[PDB]
């Protein structure tokens, strides 16, 4: 009953002050798109980055499975927009946040379906 | 001048016309960096205004159009120039990547190895190479036609790009082909296209628009690699990141160019004039199958 736990690994990784994962590719773009979380295109808003899916991926760049039971990646081929203010850590961002089912924006980061 | 503002530029006619001596070429900015905007990586800014230009040209951009992308690895192990392509093509483009080095990508569909172990059961749409090998900068031997993966590259595009498709392929100073340059006469029109973040090196694309399956002018490989480099030689390029800040045009329209399967002989020049303008495909519409030639070795004693 044993495989590796990848996620709790960066997470205690970075809280111990590990250097986030660089090289995520961010893309040029107007910024001035719907600001949802993952979409076919760039689409960040004036207060986001969009990036390359996969170069965000935890799973994609650590060359591991991907934790979906028939292997799917969420982000590879598509882009994600990252909060300005959480650039510096993408990979943190997108393993530690999650991704409103109805309005597709990040839950506390453009999410407003609590209201 | 107004350069500046462009993306990049674009080989004048009248250097191709020329029919100059191969020299070293010897660039006045070199050394000089573009300032890029902050975050983003010289490879995402390459191929945005490889892009950008590319916008400008008659390229088909039918429905399930299939785009193979070459050298598509960094050293970084992800595919700045992959996410950028699928950025620019119209959702849904079938987009295969492929590099000597392993990486991660947002292409449909990855190849790693070298790309003459590269094979397609169908034809392409849009061929762009980023293939280079550092290597070739050796100032102190002579610049030679070489061949490695542009002899793959030529034939690649002879039996696998379909009528009416175009190529985008980086060359530099050392690294180039006199069989590929002499191919850019199989196109409706060709240029080799220097991006302005890049302007201070030999690189540019070699880029052909609309394949035509046939020479439409015969073209002198080394004589025209030696007009290219005089170009550069006498031009010198400003660095410039303008065009980076206007991304509201980017995204490559998708005209629903029409494909048809046609044989040799019902090809006219009546077809002929409409693959020279962008609106005709010639290829089959059948599904995109892939694969990479595996050398097997038993290294036990
Ligand atoms: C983007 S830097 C150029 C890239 O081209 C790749 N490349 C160079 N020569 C070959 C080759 N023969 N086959 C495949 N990829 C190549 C290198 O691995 C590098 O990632
Ligand atoms: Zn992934
Ligand atoms: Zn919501």
């Amino acid at each position: 009953a044993f495989a590796v736990d990848a996620a709790k690994a960066y997470k205690d990784y970075l809280a111990s002050g590990g250097q986030p994962i660089t090289n995520c590719v961010k893309m040029l773009c107007t910024h001035t798109g719907t600001g949802q979380a993952i979409t076919v295109t760039p689409e960040a808003n004036m207060d986001q980055e969009s990036f390359g899916g996969a170069s965000c991926c935890l799973y994609c760049r650590c060359h591991i499975d991907h934790p979906n039971p028939k292997g799917f990646c969420d982000l590879k081929g598509k882009y994600v927009q990252i909060p300005t203010t959480c650039a510096n850590d993408p990979v943190g961002f997108t393993l530690k946040n999650t991704v409103c089912t109805v309005c597709g924006m990040w839950k506390g980061y453009g999410c407003s379906c609590d209201q | 001048s107004s350069q500046a503002w462009q993306p990049g530029v674009a080989m004048p006619n009248l250097y191709k016309m020329q029919r100059m001596l191969l020299e070293k070429c010897d660039l006045q900015n070199y050394g000089d960096s573009a300032t890029l905007p902050k975050g983003i990586m010289m490879n995402v800014a390459k191929y945005t205004q490889l892009c950008q230009y590319l916008n400008t040209l008659t390229l088909a951009v039918p429905y399930n159009m299939r785009v193979i992308h070459f050298g598509a690895g960094s050293d970084k192990g992800v595919a700045p120039g992959t996410a950028v392509l699928r950025q620019w093509l119209p959702t849904g483009t079938l987009l295969v990547d492929s590099d000597l080095n392993d990486f991660v990508s947002d292409a449909d569909s990855t190849l790693i190895g070298d790309c003459a172990t590269v094979h397609t059961a169908n034809k392409w749409d849009l061929i762009i190479s980023d293939m280079y090998d550092p290597k070739t900068k050796n100032v102190t031997k002579e610049n030679d036609s070489k061949e490695g993966f542009f002899t793959y590259i030529c034939g690649f595009i002879q039996q696998k790009l379909a009528l009416g498709g175009s190529v985008a392929i980086k060359i530099t100073e050392h690294s180039w082909n006199a069989d590929l340059y002499k191919l850019m006469g199989h196109f409706a029109w060709w240029t080799a296209f220097v991006t302005n973040v890049n302007a201070s090196s030999s690189e540019a694309f070699l880029i052909g628009c609309n394949y035509l399956g046939k020479p439409r002018e015969q073209i002198d490989g080394y004589v025209m690699h030696a007009n290219y480099i005089f170009w550069r030689n006498t031009n010198p390029i400003q660095l410039s990141s303008y065009s980076l800040f206007d991304m509201s045009k980017f995204p490559l329209k998708l005209r629903g160019t029409a494909v048809m399967s046609l044989k040799e002989g019902q090809i006219n020049d009546m077809i002929l004039s409409l693959l020279s303008k962008g609106r005709l495909i010639i290829r089959e519409n059948n599904r995109v199958v892939i694969s990479s030639d595996v050398l097997v070795n038993n290294e036990n004693c």
